[PDB]
């Protein structure tokens, strides 16, 4: 008989890092292999289209890159603003918001994030279909619309709603009413306020916070100098490059050289383009996350546990990153419970009352109905309770007096 | 040093050498190439098409036009109008317009072309609409 | 062969602790301090959940005691009765090993060379010949491991899919109450119990 | 005019079996490709960066 | 958009006028008073 109960609460803001994308490269695979060589390409004229179907390969995954960067982030129909008085209940929005005065038009914390995430022969590094200011742009649309329409963004048009009244209905969403944020908004205003500044500061402080991005860019440089450090290599042969064997062979001895180079440079595209495709794969895997997360944690009150960080979600705001996705998610979390005494119904006059939307408690003395996600006690009364059987069937119930406020009446 | 003849990246190719006569360290900069892209409307709508040249300025594609320096043997014939630069590369077959659209042919870095009616049909180049403006009526 | 960080014993102690929580808090620990309850009282809000009243736990508490004891007692008797049930588990065992079975296997292939081992080509060969079967059998060895490499990779990304999926279910289905449809077991979901299993 | 409402439940346990992990290796590529061999140790040196 | 009159029945009360920032102040028909003053 023994059920603790949250007395205050937490609003906490966590980081969700995610990549979206990868840098889109493309490859010449004859200026590679055979670089202003004659010879090396009428050589490597006899192993068909190997060429076309590295050239492909990588040509699906730039188009793919382009298409993960627009599931994740084009997800607006129209490009909302914010008003230009920024009072949103009492909750300050200033670092997520963009800033007017930088020429990029980030936020502070996508300034810190673009801040801190850090030809070649026959090699080329394709750009993004949409640049920094792009995403920039739609994550202040999606900002926009949450802030200013909260949830009916996503599904229909948007409509304005009051940002304590979003608040609200996203505290009732999670089972605690709607009075203990009206009474408390000043102080849940200031844990919100609170918790954006530790994220800034957080993410300036800790290097490694980024990691998840710094490794797509790493791996992807690592790919490159790796593809061109293998041009070095001899595979055998008296050198790695072929005017020396032209200059050195007769004819027939430097095409068995030729040959045995073009097979190491083709063994090493081969390598290349199967690594990127496993990446890209990864690379989607993750797009597919972010689009995911960015339609159930931002544009709604997703109830999934965990999904949208730890606690009970509330709302989730997107930020840009290069390469990626970070998500701030606002969750609340019980905090201060105390342990009451409960029951699983209460027994009056031989009726068994059960909570409507609640659970019963004692302090030690007195019988109150709660809310189970916030202490609040109230009386037990024939509005807030329904009865279901006899004082017989069920199993703990305890005697108490519910008040009626009719039979009360009655007396008037 | 006196002693060293020639320099080496990271990745081990050249990049500079010393004159074997005067001494002088010279840089090896590789000559311009790049991948080339042709976006068409479609034969069945016309024949018209535009070149990318990717990950070059506009003006070493002008200069290796003037000289017959370029590898591919056809030409664009140049109007002027239709020679743009972009982030990409050097587009010299279609009209940049200041009039944004839902993006149609993607180019990169927020251009895309996409062929339309002139102000008599040909290509164009613009940049891309993210969507619709709509400022929502907030208050208290 | 490299072992797991964690061990089997900690696997359980992980296993042992989302239990204890799951029974004696329900989902209050999944998101944030555990809140300690009597487990009637979390079966009638998962009731709730799934759109039935409290009073229908309490009044049939004692059938849906014996209903669950029962249906616990019939899945050890199904897993120990019926081997193929952990099929998939044992499928990634014996694909791994098969992988490795076949790595070491090419190692006996001549790919064109003369012997597939190296000492002999060394012993019956001037080097400017061994050479030549030498860096045959590296090119076959060498295609040998990157085929190794390239599956072991594959079944990487379809492992962690597994596992994203795994701890998904774990943080949607143990540490709370699913409303999706067949996430989570056919019917509708009122909780569930995590077990460790070799690699899964 | 017809709906159909159950008059009893029934409470069902059923069983969800996921992969997690797979068994690490590590391979030497060396001994593998070249085993106590110098001349063919020095011939995959040759190979780079594989 | 269906409107209908406040009422203590499709209201809950907690705390006093002097706590929420935004309340307006406005008439809430109660069923059973109305009836038991008549
Ligand atoms: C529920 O929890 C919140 C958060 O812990 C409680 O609010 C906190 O109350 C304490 C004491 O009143 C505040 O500490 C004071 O802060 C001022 C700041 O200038 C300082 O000058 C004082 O010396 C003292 O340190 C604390 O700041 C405040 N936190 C917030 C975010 O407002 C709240 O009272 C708790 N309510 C219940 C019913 O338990
Ligand atoms: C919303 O929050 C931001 C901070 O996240 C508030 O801006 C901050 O305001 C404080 C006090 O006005 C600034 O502190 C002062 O900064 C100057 C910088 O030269 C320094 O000389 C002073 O000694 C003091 O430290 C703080 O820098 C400033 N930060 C930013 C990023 O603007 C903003 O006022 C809040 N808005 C509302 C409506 O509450
Ligand atoms: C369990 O909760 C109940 C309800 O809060 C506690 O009883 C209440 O205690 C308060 C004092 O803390 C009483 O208020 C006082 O009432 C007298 C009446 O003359 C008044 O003069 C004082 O100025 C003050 O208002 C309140 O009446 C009382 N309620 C009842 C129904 O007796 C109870 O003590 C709690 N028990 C435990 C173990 O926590
Ligand atoms: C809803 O269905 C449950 C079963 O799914 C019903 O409970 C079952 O009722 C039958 C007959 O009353 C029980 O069979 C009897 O079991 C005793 C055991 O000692 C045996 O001695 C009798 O000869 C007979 O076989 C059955 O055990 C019982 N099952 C459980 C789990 O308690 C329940 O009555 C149904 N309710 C309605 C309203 O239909
Ligand atoms: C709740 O109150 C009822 C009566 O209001 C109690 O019923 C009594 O139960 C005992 C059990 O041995 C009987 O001997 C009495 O005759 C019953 N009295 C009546 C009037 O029915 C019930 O026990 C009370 N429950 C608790 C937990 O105190
Ligand atoms: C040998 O090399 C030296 C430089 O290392 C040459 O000296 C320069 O020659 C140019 C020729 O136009 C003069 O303008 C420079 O003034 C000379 N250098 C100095 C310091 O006077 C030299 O001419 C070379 N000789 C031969 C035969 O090739
Ligand atoms: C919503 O109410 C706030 C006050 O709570 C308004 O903000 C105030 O605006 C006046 C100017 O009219 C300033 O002097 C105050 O300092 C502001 N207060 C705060 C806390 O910022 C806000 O303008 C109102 N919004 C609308 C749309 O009317
Ligand atoms: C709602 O009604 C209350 C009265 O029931 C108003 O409170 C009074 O407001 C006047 C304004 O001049 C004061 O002089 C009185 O002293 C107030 N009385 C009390 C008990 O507070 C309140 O202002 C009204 N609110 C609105 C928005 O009209
Ligand atoms: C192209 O070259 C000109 C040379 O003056 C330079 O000013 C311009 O910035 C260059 N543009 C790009 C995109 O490199």
């Amino acid at each position: 008989n023994s059920i603790a109960i949250p007395t205050n609460f937490t609003i906490s803001v966590t980081t969700e890092i995610l990549p979206v994308s990868m840098t889109k490269t493309s490859v010449d695979c004859t200026m590679y292999i055979c670089g202003d060589s004659t010879e090396c390409s009428n050589l490597l004229l006899q192993y068909g289209s190997f060429c076309t179907q590295l050239k492909r390969a990588l040509t699906g995954i730039a188009v793919e890159q382009d298409k993960n960067t627009q599931e994740v982030f084009a997800q607006v129909k129209q490009i909302y603003k914010t008003p230009p008085i920024k009072y949103f209940g009492g909750f300050n929005f200033s670092q997520i918001l963009p800033d007017p005065s930088k020429p990029s038009k980030r936020s502070p914390i996508e300034d810190l994030l673009f801040n801190k995430v850090t030809k070649f022969n026959g090699l080329t590094v394709l750009p993004p279909l949409l640049t920094d200011e792009m995403i920039a742009q739609y994550t202040s649309a999606l900002l926009a619309g949450t802030i200013t329409s909260g949830w009916t963004f996503g599904a229909g048009p948007a409509l304005q709603i009051p940002f304590p009244m979003q608040m609200a209905y996203r505290f009732n969403g999670i089972g605690v009413t709607q009075n203990v944020l009206y009474e408390n908004q000043k102080l849940i205003a200031n844990q919100f306020n609170s918790a954006i500044g530790k994220i800034q500061d957080s993410l300036f402080s800790t290097p490694s916070a980024l990691g998840k991005l710094q490794d797509v860019v790493n791996h992807n440089a690592q790919a490159l100098n790796t593809l061109v450090k293998q041009l070095s290599s001899k595979f055998g042969a008296i050198s790695s490059v072929l005017n020396d064997i032209l200059s050195r062979l007769d004819p027939p001895e430097a095409e068995v050289q030729i040959d045995r180079l073009i097979t190491g440079r083709l063994q090493s595209l081969q390598t290349y383009v199967t690594q990127q495709l496993i990446r890209a794969a990864e690379i989607r895997a993750s797009a597919n996350l972010a689009a995911t997360k960015m339609s159930e944690c931002v544009l709604g009150q997703s109830k999934r546990v965990d999904f949208c960080g730890k606690g009970y979600h509330l709302m989730s705001f997107p930020q840009s990153a290069p390469h990626g996705v970070v998500f701030l998610h606002v969750t609340y979390v019980p905090a201060q419970e105390k342990n009451f005494t409960t029951a699983p119904a209460i027994c009056h006059d031989g009726k068994a009352h059960f909570p409507r939307e609640g659970v019963f408690v004692s302090n030690g003395t007195h019988w109150f109905l709660t809310q189970r996600n916030f202490y609040e006690p109230q009386i037990i009364t024939t509005d807030n309770t329904f009865v279901s059987g006899n004082c017989d069937v069920v199993i703990g119930i305890v005697n108490n007096t519910v008040y009626d406020p009719l039979q009360l009446e009655l007396d008037s | 040093l006196p002693f060293q003849q020639f320099g080496r990246d990271i990745v081990d190719t050249t990049d500079a050498v010393r004159d074997p006569q005067t001494l002088e360290i010279l840089d090896i900069t590789p000559c311009s190439f790049g991948g080339v892209s042709v976006i068409t409307p479609g034969t069945n709508t016309s024949n018209q098409v535009a070149v990318l040249y990717q990950g070059v300025n506009c003006t070493e594609v002008s200069v290796a036009i003037h000289a017959d320096q370029l590898t591919p043997t056809w030409r664009v014939y140049s109007t002027g109008s239709n020679v743009f630069q972009t982030r990409a590369g050097c587009l010299i077959g279609a009209e940049y317009v200041n009039n944004s659209y839902e993006c149609d042919i993607p180019i990169g870095a927020g251009i895309c072309a996409s062929y339309q009616t002139q102000t008599s049909q040909s290509i164009i180049a613009y940049t891309m609409s993210l969507g619709a403006e709509n400022s929502v009526a907030y208050s208290n």
